[PDB]
RNA sequence: GGUGACCACGGGUGACGGGGAAUCAGGGUUCGAUUCCGGAGAGGGAGCCUGAGAAACGGCUACCACAUCCAAGGAAGGCAGCAGGCGCGCAAAUUACCCACUCCCGACCCGGGGAGGUAGUGACGAAAAAUAACAAUACAGGACUCUUUCGAGGCCCUGUAAUUGGAAUGAGUCCACUUUAAAUCCUUCCGCGAGGAUCCAUUGGAGGGCAAGUCUGGUGCCAGCAGCCGCGGUAAUUCCAGCUCCAA
């Protein structure tokens, strides 16, 4: 083995950790559908 | 109406529903001037910039919270050209920019 | 033309047969040297144990070291040559592992620019490889 | 199979039985009889599923062994007997007097008969043959063997035998113009006057059949069963007479049933 | 071996084509002007009406006066009247085949409901539906997709146990008055 | 039980068993599932006999509340109560009493029995050394 | 003598046959080890006894291959029955309760049945169906109008709200009935049980095919993505992330 396999990893390691945003919990089942519907139409 | 289409549905129907415009899409950067009024303009020819009042308050809100033009930038998704552009009295004030600097540094900038 | 008669179903019958011997799917499924060829043996997956970490260069005009494992398979112990796929999960495997190896998507057939190889690594010893590359879980250390 | 099976599977059970599918995985599997297996009700079913008087095996099981189930006039204890057509079911404690006879779909229906009728049966002639000393039999559509009948009775007649001394009493042939029920097949149950039997030598003769609403219809010679002297029956005819209504005529007459009761 | 009966079926199907706009917003309106929780309901109600179609379609490829075509015609064409969504005058295969789903995505229980004035807003009458508020004739029933029989429409009403019917008021209203009564005379 | 009704319907005398038998609707709109108990004393004075040669089964009440649906025998008198009817049902109100073991343990009994020949004693006594 | 280009004979089958199953214009192409019917077998071959019925394997004899106990002289074996174990593998459940049901067997109303039934495990798969509804104040967005954008609201929607006000309900916890052979589950019903109702919805994607960003930070033909066309060499609509959208 030619040993080029020593950079692997690289890109992933060297982004910065960026943490999520604490956002409040989406709607589910009818009532996401609901919020959907009433955004695209009248 | 809300009032008038729960009326007109719980009994013979007449209404009418049609799809919004930019319905069901993220369009990242809204457009600040309506075309249809800068299409048709001929005679006025200026763009008014943003006040030195209002850069002042971007620049002493972001200095209080120990922020810099680069993090401001980054936490609002915009370039740090921008901010600095806001900042200095040079660049055509976007009201979805300034209600994203509004949201990020607490202060009242309309 | 075709020959047309009310009595020439076994002239009809025995050419379409003779001429289904023609295309390259039927032949494939029928003849049985492609299901002895394949080091599946006609399964989905299959379990092995890694050789060598080794890394194949892209085919042009792409450029890059793809990331792959030698595996020979538990079962009719023949040797295959499996990528690795996300950005760091080489890491994860280590020498003498016992993966699961699956199918790269065009049924036996090579895919992309990665040269030959026609298999992927799924779940590294049994802790499967999107779990570790997700940290859903951890290598069983 | 090394040997005589003695099972019956749920969904291989005879189909006029009316078994449902989710109450088990075996059928009760009548025992040898004077009637055939597809031919046949089995004391457990005509007990338990067309008159209720039990609710499980075990109930069908205690009744019959009491000795108060009388088929032809003999008591039988067997849960599994096969009863078969024209055959006579007295219980006699509470005074029923059933007649095992097809309905127009098939399927043995619940026909009381009155005690005055329960002394007789129809036997239909299938062999007749001299024995030793120069003595005829004949064998009836049940194992019946009778010795000495009258020498005008030939094969496929029947024969009014009475219970309780096996003797014959009085016989019809099997001539143009009498009225048959047919007793399998795709008109089972169906009751009509012959019309016409052409013949053919080696395989089955087919018999052409007229009801009383002259829909003619033909069937083989085993499935013929004479039951009257040119037009009236000698025993009692179901509810519907053996006439098979369309499903439209009778889809009209469940509609209009339904509107005077409901 | 066993008792079981195994026997099932579909009662929908997807699609053919994803991400087809036009099909895309025609059942969103109907999800949204109907109250439904997904594309899942829809599917399953057009594949109803599709099927009785096909039924109409072969009966009308075949000879008028058969009598195969008379019986199951006329057992169509009842079913789909007693359930209302064809009308008595439309007593022909072609009305069949003249049929929407809007017409039997008005026959739910829960459109029952909210047209009946029975509950404002029909996201508000499925949740009652679904919280046992609701009788057809005198059994409760919670199922927003049952269908209403014509006959069976004028029985629609508040159950005799919720607390828009008789009395028994709820746990949230007996928890505050309770509370409300401890800490006062 | 102010406000508990009964009644039936496919009611049935059958001589056969000594019994009259009938399916037994309940109908108990506000409260729980009727206990068995009460539903046969209402049936002892519902049709003039004693709670003794009653039994009452297989109640499935209905969704929603309300109707209950469940069968029920009435016999002539309380020898033919004991002579024909399951024994689980003579010991849901106490007339049967069975005391028996594990099936298993009867089985290995059976087995062991089946080791050894013959003689009664040890035939008999094949389950007193290994306990 | 018999058979054969109207395909005998021979070979293969990852071949038990069929009723049927998937697909779905009409034609057709695949599948059927698998609960019903028919066949065949009981580690492999062979030979028998008894009986109405077997060339039986929860019968016997022999050889072959495995294999158990032994004081070494001998003796005993057959899970492709129900559980359970090892092995094989990508690949599959409890060494549970009962004859109450369905039926079978017996000298038999009474005994027996891992046939069968019941519960356990079970996202193979199929059906139904929660994760909020209503009301009001703020804030921005949207076709509005009262003068023409400026100020409004007599207006109308739509929103992200850890801004309320008080109603409704299960999911759970759980007394009792009911269920049942005895239980369990569902069903019925006391008593508790919701305001970030934190009682928290997820898998995949956002260049095109194909619904959805040229937003921002990082990397710099590397790392990686990419079914296919393709993307990446210091301003990446495609990689790695955050935010925001899309589909089910
Ligand atoms: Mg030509
Ligand atoms: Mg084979
Ligand atoms: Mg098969
Ligand atoms: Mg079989
Ligand atoms: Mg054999
Ligand atoms: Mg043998
Ligand atoms: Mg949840
Ligand atoms: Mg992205």
């Amino acid at each position: 083995v030619h040993g080029s396999l020593a950079r692997a990893g690289k890109v992933r390691g060297q982004t910065p950790k960026v943490a999520k945003q604490e956002k409040k919990k989406k709607k589910t089942g009818r009532a996401k559908r609901r919020m959907q519907y009433n955004r695209r139409f009248v | 109406s809300k009032q008038a289409i729960l009326a007109a549905q719980r009994r013979g129907e007449d209404v009418e529903t049609s799809k919004k415009w930019a319905a069901g899409q993220n369009k990242q950067h809204s457009i600040t001037k309506n075309t249809a009024k800068l299409d048709r303009e001929t005679e006025e020819l200026h763009h008014d910039r943003v006040t030195l009042e209002v850069g002042k308050v971007i620049q002493q809100g972001r200095q209080s919270k120990g922020l810099t033009q680069k993090d401001l930038a980054t936490k609002i998704n915009e370039k740090p050209q921008v901010i600095a552009d806001y900042e200095s009295g040079r660049a055509i004030p976007n009201n979805q920019v300034l209600g994203k600097i509004e949201r990020a540094i607490g202060l009242k900038l309309r | 033309g075709k020959c047309r008669g009310l009595r020439t179903a076994r002239k009809l019958r025995s050419h379409r047969r003779d001429q289904k011997w023609h295309d390259k799917q039927y032949k494939k499924a029928h003849l049985g040297t492609a299901l002895k060829a394949n080091p599946f043996g006609g399964a989905s997956h299959a379990k092995g144990i890694v050789l060598e970490k080794v890394g194949v260069e892209a085919k042009q005009p792409n450029s890059a070291i793809r990331k792959c494992v030698r595996v020979q398979l538990i079962k009719n112990g023949k040797k295959i040559t499996a990528f690795v796929p996300n950005d760091g999960c080489l890491n994860f495997i280590e020498e003498n592992d016992e993966v699961l190896v699956a199918g790269f998507g065009r049924k036996g057939h090579a895919v992309g620019d990665i040269p030959g190889v026609r298999f992927k690594v799924v779940k590294v010893a049994n802790v499967s490889l999107l779990a570790l590359y997700k940290g859903k879980k951890e290598r069983p250390r | 199979a090394r040997g005589p099976k003695k099972h019956l599977k749920r969904v291989a059970a005879p189909k006029h039985w009316m078994l449902d599918k989710l109450t088990g995985v075996f059928a009760p599997r009548p025992s040898t009889g004077p009637h055939k297996l597809r031919e046949c009700l089995p004391l457990i079913i005509f007990l338990r599923n067309r008159l209720k008087y039990a609710l499980t095996g075990d109930e069908v099981k205690k009744i019959c062994m009491q000795r108060f189930i009388k088929i032809d006039g003999k008591v039988r204890t067997d849960i599994t007997y096969p009863a078969g057509f024209m055959d006579v079911i007295s219980i006699d404690k509470t005074g029923e007097n059933f007649r095992l006879i097809y309905d127009t779909k098939g399927r043995f229906a619940v026909h009381r008969i009155t005690p005055e009728e329960a002394k007789y049966k129809l036997c239909k002639v299938r062999k007749i043959f001299v024995g030793t000393k120069g003595i005829p039999h004949l064998v009836t559509h049940d194992a019946r063997t009778i010795r000495y009948p009258d020498p005008l009775i030939k094969v496929n007649d029947t024969i009014q035998i009475d219970l309780e001394t096996g003797k014959i009493t009085d016989f019809i042939k099997f001539d143009t113009g009498n009225l048959c029920m047919v007793t399998g097949g795709a008109n089972l149950g169906r009751i009509g006057v012959i019309t016409n039997r052409e013949r053919h030598p080696g395989s089955f003769d087919v018999v052409h059949v007229k009801d009383a609403n002259g829909n003619s219809f033909a069937t083989r010679l085993s499935n013929i069963f004479v039951i009257g002297k040119g037009n009236k029956p000698w025993i009692s005819l179901p509810r519907g007479k053996g006439i098979r209504l369309t499903i439209a005529e009778e889809r009209d007459k469940r509609l209009a049933a339904k509107q005077s009761s409901g | 071996p066993v008792a079981r009966s195994w026997v099932c079926r579909k009662t929908y199907v997807t699609p053919r084509r994803p991400f087809e706009k036009s099909r895309l917003d025609q059942e969103l309106k109907l999800i949204g002007e109907y109250g439904l929780r997904n594309k899942r309901e829809v599917w399953r109600v057009k594949f109803t009406l599709a099927k009785i179609r096909k039924a109409a379609r072969e009966l009308l490829t075949l000879d008028e006066k058969d009598p195969r075509r008379l019986f199951e015609g006329n057992a169509l064409l009842r079913r789909l009247v007693r359930i209302g969504v064809l009308d008595e005058g439309k007593m022909k295969l072609d009305y069949i085949l003249g049929l929407k789903i809007e017409d039997f995505l008005e026959r739910r229980l829960q459109t029952q409901v909210f047209k009946l004035g029975l509950a404002k807003s029909i996201h508000h009458a499925r949740v009652l539906i679904r919280q046992r508020h609701i009788r057809v004739r005198k059994q409760v029933v919670n199922i927003p997709s049952f269908i209403v029989r014509l006959d069976s429409q004028k029985h629609i009403d508040f159950s005799l146990r919720s607390p828009y019917g008789g009395g028994r008021p709820g746990r949230v209203k007996r928890k505050n008055a309770k509370k409300g009564q401890g800490g006062a005379g | 039980n102010d406000t508990v009704t009964i009644r039936t319907r496919k009611f049935m005398t059958n001589r056969l068993l000594q019994r009259k038998q009938m399916v037994i609707d309940v109908l108990h709109p506000g409260k729980a599932t009727v206990p068995k108990t009460e539903i046969r004393e209402k049936l002892a004075k519902m049709y003039k006999t004693t709670p003794d040669v009653i039994f009452v089964f297989g109640f499935r009440t209905h969704f929603g509340g309300g109707k209950t649906t469940g069968f029920g025998m009435i016999y002539d008198s309380l020898d033919y109560a004991k002579k024909n009817e399951p024994k689980h049902r003579l010991a849901r109100h106490g007339l049967y009493e069975k005391k028996k073991t594990s099936r298993k343990q009867r089985k290995e009994r059976k087995n062991r029995m089946k080791k050894v020949r013959g003689t009664a004693k040890a035939n008999v006594g094949a389950g007193k050394k290994p306990k």
